[PDB]
RNA sequence: AGCGUUUACUUUGAAAAAAUUAGAGUGUUCAAAGCAGGCCGCCUGGAUACCGCAGCUAGGAAUAAUGGAAUAGGACCGCGG
């Protein structure tokens, strides 16, 4: 094909294509609010952590540290975040 | 590609557009600034303390939230390490794999490697003579490098 | 009044009348516990596109993000005050003039033109955050800069895009549009 | 490709193929001059008048005659802008 | 690596105007891409363009009209005093009817003809014809 | 009259032996040359351009280097000395 909008790509194409081969370059991780059911707050997580966030005073673990995104706990609801 | 390698990986960081803070984060310039001073006191490098705060507290950016970069804080308190932390890593690197090749003097491949290390301490070394982070004396030499931590 | 004018001058009849219904609204209002050590630096009036005006009000930098603190809450009852017109603050950036070889410090790069001019439109646009720019080269030779403003506040800011586009037309000299993205956020 | 007079002088002017913009040469054989018959609104039925688009041998080969004559059309108004 | 930026820029132009593409982007913006393209379409071998601010180097889409035969660069930058511009031109160019060398000088980023005119040798960039 | 981060670059100006080459005039009978000649005592001529690089001079400020506050011996403003 010879005509393609490249100012205007579908939003489909931009996610598809990596992070900085994109129109402007932008992050694939996020952040999301996760707690444990025991306690009442809610700690923010990194979505590639590459630490064990801990909730306080050493409560329990909470996220594993992976090669891509952290393995979150089984039983804890996680909510990711919008700015 | 890599300067010692014949890879061209390309997978590093890409910050987003927006250089402003989230609406969520409650945490100020002071209060974080105070933390950074706190995590460098236990005794842990810009890096490790930029990776600590991201990953528990929610700071994308050190720069964004405060003014200023997480070893320009430091070196303003006072807490900043004397060498530079990269050429550290470097120097501790060859100090390992020249205490291995001691024992292990039939290595032909961990000589080699050695080499590699030693030529880019050299390399990076003398960037920071030229910036003046250095005292112009100062000599990478492997018989007083093991003490240099 | 409250108007700390830079040069030792006049604030004249237009500007007082701002910054004494800036102190009326403090002694009125609620939110008087902030506008204790906060000024204004000056205040013109422009007229915009259509049948319209925009008064426009200048802030010390330094109290600029104490004014951001509460620049939404205030601009409603100065507009209700001032009825038919825009108002948006924007801070009084230093802009020093390129070193020639004619002819003192190194000029830091905060206060230089296109720095300057970048800050100016990052606080036009105060509750709706900037997220792209395109800087459009028609064929005649002038350009035209796309502004893709955050998708929060498009309802709420979508008829003072006229308001801003006039504003910095006057400040700048440089013709832009804001437009609203439905493909990011 | 007038002289200093005002006198034009080249013995013809060549066709430009609609979709590429080049000159499509004297032994362009596979160049394509297309008739794509004008409708009237009311019945759906033909006028007598045509939107006629030529092109040039290496556009064809390509593979992009297809998309290049569907875009001229779309962009006459021929083929509906919804598509 | 990646010594000039110009040179880039004009290669992908050079390549997407051959293979008949209708909009090419050229990725590291500068200063001297822009004022070199802006050149080229003042005389009509491109169309409109539209820079591409991420917090970088820019990007640019420059939309292009099938009436670019080549657009190529000089390295390095030879300093062309104004007698010595016709010898240039000779060689550079097809024809002396069209084709035009953009060079660097005192004023600015200009073709030949406009340097002639000003009385002003400078530093070549490129040719466009 | 005195000034103004430096240099490279480009433009102008100054100073640059003649002969040679390019070249204006001139029917050596034509020409190569030559610097002569022309008008019924007089009127003319013996021009001009080029002479890289380096040094000198005055405009331009794109491009390419270099510099300026970061244990503040920072600039400015005034007092105490």
């Amino acid at each position: 094909p010879l005509a393609k909008d490249l100012l205007h790509p579908s939003p489909e194409e931009e996610k598809r294509k990596h992070k900085k081969k994109r129109l402007v370059q932008s992050p694939n991780s996020y952040f999301m609010d996760v707690k444990c059911p025991g306690c009442y707050k809610i700690t923010t997580v990194f979505s590639h952590a590459q630490t064990v966030v801990l909730c306080v005073g050493c409560s329990t673990v909470l996220c594993q540290p992976t090669g891509g995104k952290a393995r979150l706990t089984e039983g804890c609801s996680f909510r990711r975040k919008q700015h | 590609g890599r300067m010692h390698a014949p890879g061209k990986g390309l997978s590093q960081s890409a910050l987003p557009y927006r250089r402003s803070v989230p609406t969520w984060l409650k945490l100020t310039s002071d209060d974080v600034k105070e933390q950074i001073y706190k995590l460098a006191k236990k005794g842990l490098t810009p890096s490790q303390i930029g990776v600590i705060l991201r990953d528990s507290h929610g700071v994308a950016q050190v720069r964004f939230v405060t003014g200023n970069k997480i070893l320009r804080i430091l070196k303003s308190k006072g807490l900043a390490p004397d060498l530079p932390e990269d050429l550290y890593h470097l120097i501790k690197k060859a100090v390992a794999v020249r205490k291995h090749l001691e024992r292990n003097r039939k290595d032909k491949d961990a000589k080699f490697r050695l080499i590699l290390i030693e030529s880019r301490i050299h390399r990076l070394a003398r960037y920071y003579k030229t910036k003046r982070v250095l005292p112009p004396n100062w000599k990478y030499e492997s018989s007083t490098a093991s003490a240099l931590v | 009044a409250k108007i700390v004018k830079p040069n030792g001058e006049k604030p004249d009849e237009f500007e007082s009348g701002i910054s004494q219904a800036l102190l009326e609204l403090e002694m009125n209002s609620d939110l008087k516990a902030q506008l204790r050590e906060l000024n204004i630096t000056a205040a013109k009036e422009i007229e915009v596109g259509g049948g319209r005006k925009a008064i426009i009000i200048f802030v010390p930098v330094p109290q600029l993000k104490s004014f951001q603190k509460i620049q939404v809450r205030l601009v409603r009852e100065l507009e209700k005050k001032f009825s038919g017109k825009h108002v948006v603050f924007i801070a009084q950036r230093r802009i020093l003039p390129k070193p020639t070889r004619k002819s003192k410090q190194k000029r830091p790069r905060s206060r230089t033109l296109t720095a300057v001019h970048d800050a100016i439109l990052e606080d036009l646009v105060f509750p709706s955050e900037i997220v792209g720019k395109r800087i459009r080269v028609k064929l005649d030779g002038s350009r035209l800069i796309k502004v893709h403003l955050d998708k929060a506040q498009q309802n709420n800011v979508e008829h003072k895009v006229e308001t801003f586009s006039g504003v910095y037309k006057k400040l700048t000299g440089k013709d832009v549009n804001f437009e609203f993205p439905e493909f990011q956020l | 490709m007038q002289s200093d007079a005002g006198e034009f002088v080249d013995l013809y002017v060549p066709r430009k193929c609609s979709a590429s913009n080049r000159i499509i040469g004297a032994k362009d054989h596979a160049s394509i001059q297309m008739n794509v018959a004008e409708v009237d609104k009311v019945t759906g039925r033909f006028n007598g008048q045509f939107k006629t688009y030529a092109i040039c041998g290496a556009i064809r080969r390509m593979g992009e005659s297809d998309d290049s004559i569907l875009r001229l059309a779309k962009s006459d108004g021929i083929v509906s802008n919804n598509f | 690596v990646r010594m000039n930026v110009l040179a880039d820029a004009l290669k992908s132009i050079n390549n997407a105007e051959k293979r008949g593409k209708r909009q090419v982007l050229i990725r590291p913006c500068s200063k001297v891409i822009v004022r070199f393209l802006t050149v080229m379409m003042k005389h009509g071998y491109i169309g409109e363009f539209e820079i591409i601010d991420d917090h970088r180097a820019g990007k640019i889409v420059v939309n292009l009209t099938g009436r670019l035969n080549k657009c190529g660069v000089i390295s390095p930058r030879f300093d062309v005093q104004l007698k010595d511009l016709e010898k240039w031109q000779n060689n550079l160019l097809p024809s002396r009817q069209f084709g035009f060398i953009v060079l660097t000088t005192s004023a600015g980023i200009m073709d030949h003809e406009e340097a002639r005119r000003k009385h002003t040798g400078g530093k070549i960039l490129g040719f466009f014809f």
